[PDB]
Parts: C-alpha cells; structure tokens; sequence
C-alpha cells in the first residue's frame, strides 16, 4: 500500500473499498499498489486465485481485467515495524520486499 | 476454536436454506433443484480450522413434461435452453416454456423477456441461419397476393 | 392465413453451453451466461447436441419433495449439533473467565 | 471428386452346408462419416468416452 | 433465512384459493379456469431467495356447448367476445351469451 | 367463429383435474409449514443458548 | 502431555447417488490425482468433477483432473504415457477412408 | 484497538410482496432519491411511498 | 384517466454511487451522500448499471 | 366504486399470513430480550470487578 508520503507499507487486513475516484484503497483509506481502479459502472468484481482484478460490464459479453493484485514477501518477517493501522513497514532487519504473484 | 463451529453453522444455514428454496419452488415450471458443495478449510495446522462453501451446483435434470394443450408451451426435452432478450439488449437463457403473445405481437415470456430466433426473410420467406438472432413478432399484416410464375 | 397458405414467421434458437452449472441464476427462472459457464452456442432443434421441442408441453421442476422432506431433517441435527459446539465453547469460555 | 476408397473385403468364417436359404449372417467395415460430438460418459473402469 | 419459506406459503395459498375459485365455477356459464404462475427471485446470493407469483393466466378455451331451448341465449365459437356496455358509457367483454 | 343459437358456452373447469391439484397444493402447503417449523426450531435452539 | 499427532480415518463412506454423469466416488482404496494451475500436483477422494469453460475436467475449486491421455486413431490408452489434465473436446470428428470390410 | 469504521452490507435483501401500487423495491443496484422541506438530497431503499 | 387517456407524469430517478459504503446514514432508512461515497450518478431504471 | 344492494364488505384479513407473522415477531422479540440479558451480564461484570 502507499503511504501519503509516497513510501511503501504492507498490510495483511484485505477489507478493501473504493474511493470517490474509482480506486481500490485499504479501509483506513491508504490506496493498496498496485494501481487497481474499479469503473463506475461496474456490475461484480472478480478477484481470483492468482491476484487478477475482473469487473463485468454491462452489455460487455467479456469480463474486463482492470489491474493485478500482487503479494509481497520478506525474508524476515518479525522485524517489519508497525505503524499501527494494521501497517508494516520495512526495515533492515526484515530483508527487502520481494513482489510476486500470489501462488509462485 | 470459535470459527470452527461458527463455519459449521454457517454452512447447515445455508444448505437449510438451500433445501428451503428448493421445497418453496416445488411447482415451478423451469426449475432446477440446488445443492450446496462443501469443502474443508485446512491452514497449516492439523486441527482442521473449519468448512466453507464452495458453491451452489444445479440439477440439470430433465423434469416431467406436462401436457397443458396450450399452443404456447414448449418445452425442451434433453439439453437446451430459450434464448431471451430483455428491454436493454441483455441476453438470458431460461427452460420455461410459458410464452405469451403480447399487444406488439412479440412471443415473450410470462416477465416479458422477448423470445428470441431466427428470422425469415425474401419472398417466398425462408429461415435464413446465418443471421444473428432477432425477437420473433406475429403481425396480422395481410399477406399480398403473388401473381402466378410455374404452373 | 385465409388464403390456404402458411407463412413462416421464425424459428426458435437453441442455446447449449460448455458448463451448464457455470450460469447465473438472475432469478424469474431465468439464467445468465457469464465465463465460468464460457460462451454460448446457438442452434437448431433436433440438431447437433440440441433435443427436441414438445409442442403443447411445459417442463414441470425436478424437486423431489419426498428427498427434500428427507434431507431437512438431517440438516436440522447437523445444525443443533453444531450449536451444541458453540455452547460446549461457552461453557469453557466460562469456565476459564470464572478463575 | 473426391478419393475412392481402397479396401480390403474379407469373407472370412463363411460357410456353404444345407442351411434354409442363402443368407447373410453378418457384415462390418471400420470407416464412418464425419460426427459431431452428442453425449460424454466416465464408464466403470476410468475410460472417458464421448459418443 | 423466514422469507424463502414465507413466500413459497405464500405460492401454495395463492395456488390453493386459485384452484378452489375453478371449483366454485364448476357450472357458470362463461367462465374460464385459471392457472398461477410461479418465478424464482434469486438476488445476488445463490441461495434461492424465494418464489413469487408471476401472474395468473385464464385458460380461454371453448368449453361445452349446452342447448336450452330459449331463442335469447347465444354460444359463442372459436374465438371472438361479446360487447358490453354500462350505464356510464364503458366497454365491456363477455363469453357469457345470457341475455334478456 | 360463428354464434350458436338456442344454446350457451359452459365452463371449461374440469372437477378431477381441479380435486387433484388442490391435494398436490395441500402437500406442497404442508411441506412449507414443515420447513416454516424447521426454521422456529432452529431459532429456538440459538435463543435457548 | 504431548500431542503425538492427528490421525486420519480413512474408512471408506457412504455412496449416494446423485445421476450426475460427471459424478463419479471411489470405493475401496485409491485417490483421484488432480493438478493445481501452478503445477502442483494433489490427491483427493470428493468426486464432485464439472467441465470448465476450457473443455478440461476439473473438481469445485477449479484443479485439473488427471489421467492416461488417447492417441492414434483410433485412440487407445496410453498405459505408458505421463498423466494429463483430462480435457473433453467439442471439435469435430472427421471421417476415415475404410481400410477393411 | 481503534475502531477502523462502520462498513454497512449492500447485499439485495429478499423483495417480499404487499400488494399496495404504492409501494416499490429496487432489485441490484440503485437508491431512490428523496428531498426534505430544506431541499436538502437524500437517498433511501425503503419504498412505501404515499 | 375516464377519458380512455393516459398521461405521464413523471420518471422515478434512481442514484448509484461510487463507493456504496462512503454513505453517512442520517437515520429513518434515509442515506446522504458523502465525499467519500462521491457525487451520485443519476439514471433511469432498468438501464445501463442500474 | 359501485355499490352492491343486498351483500356486505368482509374484512380483508388473511389469517394465515397472520400467524406466520406472529411467529416471526416472536422471534424477533425473544432475540431482543436475549440482546437484554447480554447487556444485563456485561454490567453485572464490570460493577461486580
């Protein structure tokens, strides 16, 4: 997730809601990476297995994908730092974020 | 600890819930019995966290074919489905059979959802199938006459 | 018509889907096609992996109320003893809170 | 236009005795025409079969 | 969930009054039987939300043509209504062909 | 079509076909009563908790 | 006290039938073999198996059934053969020149 | 702790028949919209309207 | 109408929201738009994402 | 609305509905006195402490 300042936390809470522009954020309003916005007329959203974003839309016979939720893992998971709001940060003790799809 | 049993109820609610639909819509033409598909939820420990349901799964089953002697009544035998179109374009299937004509000579269904097919076209009027689709209409437009060409 | 002559005004579609259980239930016992169920093929009657039309006939439910009848019952045990669980649960619960 | 078909025609375990009259038992060939898939099954034993 | 078996008691009532209704009608001249029809209302969930009661159809059959010997009584055949009028002007249809 | 005199259209109500599907109604009645109780039994159960 | 572990009861259960014809239930001993979309490879006695939107033969939570695949023509069990995810084709069946008679 | 929010369930609840022609329920999505004597914009789900 | 005459008078507005939760409930089964819920989306029924 | 000499108007009151009803008010009730009795338990704690 990014943070105001533009730094990158990681949280596990998966309570997700849209924003006034369309966009996918935590529930405590910090926009989740990466980058995944839902259209306003959008009829039910997919989340599968793997982290691909589906909606369907209205006289669309396909569904369309709108971004890919990935997972990001550390090497140490204990020295991650809480900044409360179910936030982790990283520090040196906790390696360095690896990204990766969610079932490599 | 509390989530097991908490899953566990929840998923006998849904499958009373399941088995309540279905008696409620013992007598209804087009329906197909549901049942619900449960699966463990093992996480890490041997302990078996709890259940969960996978999903609803229809039956579909052939039901009894019912003579009604409405010329109106169609109904599928084997696999198929009525293609239906509604009022925005969308496009339904259902296995209903109860089709009504209505004030714009339209055969649509007892919701109003429009039958769909194939259309006929030129003179004499033959289906044409490599067209898509369209709402099947009833005019009473009178038929012209046709002067004699092969005797 | 009058004149002794028929017209033909359309033919009845037919559609079959790879996975029949993939369709969404939209209610007015109507289905929706939707991925899972994939992509819908049109056809004829009688023709290909399409059954025929009983004319004058309506498809009656498949629910066997005496299976259903049946089944209730065994959900209702299932349900009580879970809740039998829950307050198993409770009782301990309070039992290490009353220390 | 097409192909003629090369085959070869086999009256294997036939008999000539003082039967009724002359008769066919039994006649096989192992082509068909072209068929679209119409039903699918998992017989007793594992094997998936589509007629 | 009260509201899947709710409505299909619902169904079953409004089923059951239609069928005691035909049997009222038994023997009145004019009159066709009618049938409910029944919908499903899944929302969202795939849990069967219930039934509901999408209209009631008549079944405008012709029934049997029965002689009574006056001059004032017409049976109607095939297809077709007779025309009525009240005393305020509105247009009426009927089957039934009792008049004096 | 055309008009019958001397004569009157009766109902089209057969009295079988109506007696026997007032007693399937009357079964799929009792069984919604069956699934009515079935949920105050479970509800029962949850408050006596 | 020390928990040893969790043992498992594999005793065979009930068979119900159900007219599915994509239903199939082991008796006996024996495990249906399925594959994940990653690859990994699983065991699991439910036989609740569905066609999926690409013709494969795949259980509730979308894992590909597996199994001795057919070639030649015509085709035959191929005993020898890696197992594969079973897929049910629609694509039309050609004809064949007759040979014998 | 701290209470993150109050998130309400937008799930279509069951249409239950009245029989008043006043009365109208929205099936999937939608929110009629209402305005008080101050003209200010509210929007509900409950339709008995009179 | 008596004069076997009908007149429309008017077309139920419906309002759909991009974020459905954002709304602050003001009470009697009554919704008001907020900032994080967004401007309301203004439609017919039956049609298009309503 | 037109008026009928010689009948009366009976009430439009359906007694099944009725019941099922009452039934499910009862439900509700004994839930909301169970939401009570947990209420009169957490103070029952914190006075006692």
């Amino acid at each position: 997730v990014m943070l105001p300042d533009g730094t990158s936390a990681y949280t596990r809470d998966g309570s997700f809601q849209v924003d006034q522009n369309g966009q996918l954020v935590t529930a405590g309003g910090f926009q989740v990476q990466p980058a995944i916005t839902i259209p306003a007329n959008a009829l039910s959203i997919t989340i599968g297995r793997d982290g691909v974003v589906s909606v369907t839309q209205q006289g669309q016979a396909a569904p369309v994908q709108v971004g890919q939720l990935n997972l990001t893992t550390f090497m140490n998971d204990t020295g991650l730092e809480s900044i409360g709001e179910n936030l982790y940060i990283e520090t040196q003790s906790s390696g360095a974020p690896n990204e990766s799809t969610p079932g490599l | 600890s509390f989530s097991q049993a908490v899953s566990g109820l929840n998923a006998a609610a849904t499958n009373l819930d399941v088995i309540g639909n279905n008696i409620a819509n013992s007598a209804t033409y087009g329906f197909k019995s549901g049942t619900a598909s449960f699966a463990d939820m093992f996480a890490g420990s041997k302990v078996g966290l709890g259940v969960k349901v996978a999903g609803i799964t229809q039956d579909f089953t052939d039901g009894t074919t019912t003579n009604t002697g409405r010329g109106l009544d169609v109904a599928i035998s084997q696999n198929g489905f009525f293609r239906l179109v509604d009022s925005n374009g969308s496009v339904f299937y259902s296995r209903n059979g109860q089709f009504k004509l209505d004030e714009n000579r339209n055969l649509v269904n007892m919701q109003g959802m429009q039958l769909t097919g194939y259309p006929a076209t030129g003179t004499p009027p033959t289906i044409q199938q490599g067209a898509n689709p369209a709402p099947i209409t009833i005019p009473n437009t009178l038929m012209a006459a046709k002067s004699t060409t092969t005797a | 018509y009058s004149n002794e002559q028929e017209q033909v005004l359309g033919q009845i579609v037919l559609a079959n889907f790879a996975n029949n259980e993939g369709l969404a239930s939209q209610g007015d016992n109507v289905w929706a096609a939707t991925q899972a169920s994939g992509v819908a093929l049109l056809g004829t009657a009688g023709s290909g992996n399409f059954g025929k039309l009983t004319n004058g006939a309506l498809e009656a439910s498949n629910v066997d109320l005496s299976k259903e009848l049946v089944n209730m019952i065994v959900a209702q045990r299932n349900y009580q003893s879970n809740a039998q669980t829950i307050k198993t649960q409770d009782q301990i619960l309070n039992t290490l809170v009353n220390l | 236009g097409a192909t003629a078909a090369t085959f070869s025609l086999s009256f294997l375990n036939s008999m000539q005795q003082n039967t009724g009259a002359n008769n066919i038992v039994a006649t096989n060939q192992n082509g068909y025409k072209p068929g679209d898939l119409v039903s699918y099954q998992i017989n007793n034993d594992g094997t998936v079969v589509g007629n």
